[PDB]
């Protein structure tokens, strides 16, 4: 019962660190996407900057 | 399922496949013209895994695949997978059975019988679309770019087209096809990051390179002063991340690979290059004409997004010009897209229904019908 | 005497407004190909235990 | 042995399913960052189509 209980919470923290990961690859993911939509912004801003210049 | 059923719009070239519906201002879905297919024994069962993958599939799994082109210098060479990747584009991704719709491909005017032909014979008869029509290339980039007037040079991944069309006129004895292309460009590049230290040979590699050149590469509108200075310091490399975490590092041979729009020789092609294509497609037309075609350089298709191509276009032209007049570039953000956005357009036009090869004459006159209804 | 300036300038002005007319036409007219999408996610976050397949 | 592995296990799962949590926390964060990111870059990339437009 130890030992179930025990590869029950191994699994528990098999599973949970399954998705620890799973979600820091999914927040990697978005932060990098985040990241990403920053730097497209920061982009989008500064050719806003070309356009509004071009304006 | 759709509001009206207006055609299915899909620009089939060497390197990219697009499309979307007829009245909007994008495609829905890029692909890569690529089916792919394993190159390797599989050992365990019941992984899925398919026996061909198309487009984006094909992309995405490439890890063990060959990957197939069913496309060059603007013609399609296998059907059959052009067959799996139009149902993917119309079918799998649009949602839209080309069976309900009419459909929009296209094609360069000069380009050989048999490719506006079979376009034709496959959509009617492997899709059962009720109506077709292939769009000159040429004519969608002008109607993308707002123009009736100048030289269209779509520069894309397989030939350069070069024609010169006046008030919605073409000026066929002054186009300068040309068989020197994007694609070229690609393999140079894997042969001169070869010498860097660097080699790339198979189809990862290839994709690789096209991915490196898409956002590394540019033209550089006076490439002497650029190489004087990239070619002695490491102030002018660029650094590219690959899939694996190596990076490479890219100096003058940044701009060396696009400068063979401009210096064929390069790849062992005899041509004059791009600049003074458009040169010719200008000055072999009627001097009534060519004061207009010499304000009106239009740039269209891919490989127009490196920095330095429509100043490098404009350059050169103006050296080869007479003094006097005005030469302009006209590139557009509609750039790469111009052709599918044009196609929109078309598609969308009151006209353009009087336009349509409809699934009756077709099968009375057979795929030839093409050259007698679209051009 | 500027009877044709007039004229001139206005037909350029006509087949510009045209043209781009044509093209903001249908670029107002539609634009949902034009945009993007949620692209969201799976986390898995009820995935209290192993699954029924021999594999997990 | 399996009674410490299993408070351990069960620790390790509390705190692999706290990272969970807190990077579920990550997750929905930098989710509605990058939906508003998204948000911000188009809004961006249509002042700059306005703006070029207007240009
Ligand atoms: N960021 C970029 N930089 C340089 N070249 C590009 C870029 N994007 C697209 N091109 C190139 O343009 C070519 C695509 O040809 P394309 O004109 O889009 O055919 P199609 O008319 O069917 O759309 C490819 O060789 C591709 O590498």
């Amino acid at each position: 019962d130890a030992q179930e209980k025990l590869e029950l919470a191994e699994k528990k923290a098999t599973d949970a660190e399954a998705d620890v990961a799973s979600l820091n690859r999914r927040i990697q993911l978005v932060e990098e996407e985040l990241d990403r939509a920053q730097e497209r912004l920061a982009t989008a801003l500064q050719k806003l900057e070309e356009a509004e210049k071009a304006a | 399922d759709e509001d009206e059923t207006t055609a299915l719009v899909c620009d089939n070239g060497s390197g990219l496949v697009k499309a979307g519906f007829a009245g909007d201002d994008a495609p829905r879905a890029v692909f890569p013209s690529i089916v792919g297919r394993p190159r390797h024994q599989g050992v365990m069962v019941g992984m899925g895994q398919k026996d061909s993958y198309v487009g984006d599939e094909a992309q995405s799994k490439r890890g063990i695949l060959t990957l197939k082109y069913p496309i060059e210098h603007g013609i399609i060479t296998n059907w059959d997978d052009m067959e799996k990747i139009w149902h993917h584009t119309f079918y799998n991704e649009l949602r839209v059975a080309p069976e309900e719709h009419p459909t929009l491909l296209t094609e360069a005017p000069l380009n050989p019988k048999a490719n506006r032909e079979k376009m034709t014979q496959i959509m009617f008869e492997t899709f059962n679309v009720p109506a077709m029509y292939v769009a000159i290339q040429a004519v969608l980039s002008l109607y993308a770019s707002g123009r009736t007037t100048g030289i269209v040079l779509d520069s894309g991944d397989g030939v350069t087209h070069n024609v010169p069309i006046y008030e919605g006129y073409a000026l066929p004895h002054a186009i300068m096809r040309l068989d020197l292309a994007g694609r070229d460009l690609t393999d140079y590049l894997m042969k001169i990051l070869t010498e860097r230290g660097y080699s790339f040979v198979t189809t990862a590699e290839r994709e690789i390179v096209r991915d490196i050149k898409e956002k590394l590469c540019y033209v550089a509108l006076d490439f002497e002063n650029e190489m004087a200075t990239a070619a002695s310091s490491s102030s002018l490399e660029k650094s590219y991340e690959l899939p694996d975490g190596q990076v490479i590092t890219i100096g003058n041979e940044r701009f060396r690979c696009p400068e063979t729009l401009f210096q064929p020789s390069f790849i062992g092609m005899e041509s004059a290059g791009i600049h003074e294509t458009t040169y010719n497609s200008i000055m072999k037309c009627d001097i009534d004409i060519r004061k207009d075609l010499y304000a009106n350089n239009v740039m269209s298709g891919g490989t127009t997004m490196y920095p330095g191509i429509a100043d490098r276009m404009q350059k050169e032209i103006t050296a080869l010009a007479p003094s006097t007049m005005k030469i302009k570039i006209i590139a557009p953000p509609e750039r790469k897209y111009s052709v599918w956005i044009g196609g929109s357009i078309l598609a969308s036009l009151s006209t353009f229904q009087q336009m349509w090869i409809t699934k009756q004459e077709y099968d009375e006159a057979g795929p030839s019908i093409v050259h007698r209804k679209c051009f | 005497m500027q009877a044709l300036l007039g004229a001139r300038a206005k037909e350029s002005l006509d087949l510009r407004a045209h043209l781009k007319q044509v093209k903001k036409e249908d670029t107002e007219k539609e634009n949902r190909e034009v945009g993007d999408w949620r692209k969201n996610i799976d986390a898995l976050s009820g995935m209290e235990g192993r699954k029924k397949k021999f594999e997990s």
